[PDB]
């Protein structure tokens, strides 16, 4: 019953779902940064 | 007679490299092979190296092989390479003479006359001068004694040709000390100077000591010039060198002295300059 | 599609420097190479552990100057002595002219990369390389049918700016073009570092010889007028003090002049001198009866 | 059996190189590296030296020192590698060996694979097999088949060499 509960949550299920629920909701990244930096790529070892 | 023998940076640089080859799998003793080099008035210059396969046996001391036609062929090459090489002697890393040595000396001595050995320590790294030379002499031993083949010894130094020289200045470039000298430095000459001459006189004590004990045959010869070092001292005690010693020692301590001043004054004027400095600094802020 | 990542490196045996230098001393007015025996230890590493000469002949540097019974005896008598390793790349000097393949020897290296796609080559400027800096580049030809994709055609690894930038004296005779350089590595290990410390090494002896005492004496003297006349200066250039922007004074007359550098710098000199004159002079009075 | 991507080095003995030191004459080396009953063994004593050449540089992963059960098989084999000069039996002894190995039962069976270290062969041109012992202690040891797995590993062979591009009587 509950210690199952107290099992998924010790190993790191929970946190991780929670973990992963607040960056997937609140995830904003500008990608407007990496195509000024994709387009000024000279096509160098940068592309790595 | 050969007043020196100087030994090329690049030979022992291959003879390591030899001794590595072998002694990595087929765990042996001393690693053979042949020098070359060019003659000057009476210096033997050894210039380059390569390796003979040797075999040998602790039993009998003398079920060894140099080959030959390896010997040959290997020097026919090289005097294509290089023309101004002729065979002058052989090498042994193992650090104790072998009573195989005068049999293949003899044998070297069928392509130089004047075949010098070098040992070249390869697995020590001490006091220094990982290089011996020995020649071959058969006397009368003028003083009554029986004959025999005895390796005499020649000195040995080691130098350096322009070319390896630059390569060694560079190959080491982490651990050379400055050229100067410094304060620092030539302390620790002296502190080494003064280990070698104990070590020095530790080797001759416990000759003595076996010469002494029996142990050891009293060379007759060689055991007196020992006997001139030990009149050659200087016996300070003499009042006339006494009296002169301390001139000279007070000569330079008036020179250590006036630069002693020198750096003092200087010192005080960089603090007073400064202590203006971050005063004036202090100051101007405001 | 392989590729010889920057970080790729020649392991250059502390032998095999000074006799690729011996060589190139040897015949410095002309050209001469030989091969370079090592081994292919993986893909980012070209070990070389040994070189020998191949015999100067009027061909030069180019593929008709090695003899294949040269090479195919030599090879076979090194390997009874315990070097069995394979012919790992060619070197040839430049005397003079700087770490660079010309024409004729591109078409040199090409042969030597039929045999193994990593066959490397290098050069070894007798001239130049006089003093501590070694001029030997190493190099690989960059086949020509790679342009359409990047040529040094490296991958992750940051090394490729490290231990050297193109050098201009090169990169006009074809480099990131036709020919690319490794970065060269020495292998030196210890028992060959200590051996060759006894280059110039002193002795036992040294250290507790104690100069000579007429030189000294002169030497001494010699110096202390010298720093004499400094310090007349040094009266004149401090009593001065002028305080015009002194800081602007005391940068309007660095010439490497009397103030300090020409003083104590002399300090030091007449100091060490005499301090370890005087204890060598001690500790023979103690140690020789 | 044999494991991913390696290769056993039959192909590449160098039937020149290869040379046994009291082998019988009966059963001589040749066959000990065939995959039939017919085996090698020592006339004068246990102890055998079985070495091989490689015709190019080899890397080595797991040998089948095979044996047979009748106690014959080896027990304890201690590994040479580039040797300049043949071995010698009382100087074999004496020195250290690459990887002495101490042959358990279950390996001389007919499956039985013995793990070499993979690290100190690495530029393997010529190995020196040394059987110190056979398991029943028997007057005479027997090698029932015996080779090396592993993979060639691509050396330069000069004696080739040729122009591939160019002129000839080209200068710098
Ligand atoms: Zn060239």
């Amino acid at each position: 019953d509950q210690t199952l509960k107290m099992i998924k949550i010790l190993s790191g299920e929970m946190a991780i779902e929670l973990h992963l629920q607040f960056l997937i909701r609140n995830n904003n990244t500008d990608l407007m940064i990496l195509k000024n930096t994709k387009d000024a790529v000279r096509n160098s070892v940068c592309h790595t | 007679a050969v007043q020196k023998v100087v030994v090329h940076p690049l030979v022992l640089l291959s003879v390591v490299d030899h001794f590595n080859r072998i002694g990595k799998v087929g765990n042996q003793k001393r690693v053979v092979g042949v020098l070359l080099g060019s003659w000057q008035k009476k210096v033997l210059d050894v210039s380059n190296s390569f390796a003979v396969p040797f075999d040998e046996d602790d039993k009998d001391d003398s079920v060894w092989f140099l080959d030959h036609d390896y010997l040959e062929n290997m020097y026919g090459m090289f005097k294509k390479v290089n023309a101004r090489e002729r065979i002058v002697g052989w090498y042994h890393t193992g650090p104790k003479l072998h009573k195989n040595d005068i049999a293949i000396n003899e044998l070297m001595k069928r392509y130089c006359p004047n075949s010098v050995l070098v040992i070249i320590d390869v697995k020590p790294k001490d006091l220094g001068l990982p290089t011996e030379a020995y020649i071959s002499v058969e006397e009368v031993h003028d003083d009554g004694t029986p004959t025999s083949k005895t390796f005499e010894h020649v000195t040995s130094e080691i130098g350096a040709e322009e070319a390896e020289e630059v390569g060694v200045e560079h190959l080491l470039r982490d651990i050379k000390d400055t050229t100067v000298g410094t304060l620092s430095q030539r302390i620790t000459n002296q502190v080494h100077g003064l280990k070698g001459l104990n070590s020095k006189l530790l080797d001759i004590r416990s000759y003595l000591e076996k010469v002494a004990t029996g142990k050891l045959p009293i060379n007759h010869q060689i055991i007196y010039q020992l006997q001139d070092v030990f009149n050659l001292l200087p016996d300070v005690s003499l009042q006339e060198f006494v009296k002169a010693f301390y001139l000279k020692t007070n000569d330079q301590m008036v020179v250590v002295y006036l630069a002693s001043l020198i750096r003092s004054v200087v010192a005080l004027h960089n603090l007073i300059n400064n202590k203006i400095a971050n005063r004036d600094a202090e100051k101007k802020e405001g | 599609a392989p590729a010889v990542d920057t970080a790729e490196q020649v392991y250059i045996s502390s032998l095999a420097l000074l006799k690729m230098l011996k060589h190139g001393r040897a015949g410095v007015p002309m050209e001469v190479m030989g091969l370079m025996l090592g081994e292919f230890v993986d893909d980012y590493t070209v070990r070389v552990i040994d070189v020998f000469a191949m015999p100067q002949s009027g061909t030069g540097v180019s593929v008709e100057a090695v003899d294949p019974v040269f090479q195919a005896k030599m090879l076979d008598m090194l390997k009874q002595t315990g070097r069995p390793e394979m012919v790992v790349g060619w070197y040839h000097s430049h005397p003079g002219f700087g770490c660079w393949l010309s024409g004729v020897d591109i078409n040199t290296q090409q042969s030597f990369e039929a045999l193994s796609e990593r066959a490397v080559a290098v050069v070894v400027d007798p001239i130049q390389s006089v003093k501590g800096k070694v001029v030997i580049d190493a190099f690989r030809l960059i086949n020509a049918n790679m342009m359409v994709l990047g040529h040094e055609p490296r991958q992750t690894t940051s090394n490729l700016g490290h231990l050297n930038k193109p050098s201009i004296q090169a990169l006009i005779h074809g480099l990131n073009r036709h020919y690319y350089s490794i970065t060269i590595n020495y292998r030196k290990n210890e028992l060959e570092q200590k051996m060759l410390l006894n280059l110039h090494k002193k002795s036992w002896m040294e250290g507790l010889t104690l100069q000579d005492y007429s030189e000294h004496c002169k030497h001494n003297e010699s110096v202390v007028k010298e720093m004499l006349e400094l310090a007349k200066n040094y009266n004149k250039a401090v009593e001065e003090e002028d305080k015009m922007t002194p800081e602007q004074l005391a940068i309007k007359n660095v010439g490497k002049q009397d103030p300090k550098r020409h003083l104590e710098e002399h300090v030091d000199v007449l100091m060490t001198s005499n301090i370890v004159q005087c204890l060598a002079a001690m500790l023979d009075t103690v140690v020789f009866k | 059996d044999i494991p991913k991507g390696y290769m056993d080095l039959m192909p590449f003995i160098n039937k020149a190189g290869c040379e046994c030191l009291n082998e019988s004459d009966e059963h001589g080396f040749d066959n000990c590296l065939r995959k039939d009953t017919t085996f090698l063994e020592s006339d004068c004593d246990e102890q055998l030296l079985i070495t091989v050449a490689f015709n190019q540089p080899v890397k080595l992963y797991s040998m089948k020192f095979q044996g047979p059960d009748n106690g014959q098989g080896p027990k304890y084999v201690k590994i040479f590698i580039n040797l300049p000069r043949s071995m010698d039996f009382e100087e074999a002894e004496r020195s250290e060996p690459t990887q002495a190995l101490e042959l358990t039962e279950d390996d001389i069976k007919e499956d039985g694979i013995v793990p070499l270290r993979y690290v100190k062969f690495q530029n393997v041109n010529s190995v020196t097999i040394f059987v110190q012992s056979n398991q029943g202690e028997e007057e005479t040891t027997r090698i029932s088949y015996f080779t090396f797995i592993g993979t060639p590993v691509q050396a330069t062979n000069m004696n080739d060499f040729k122009r591939v591009v160019g002129k000839k009587g080209e200068s710098h």
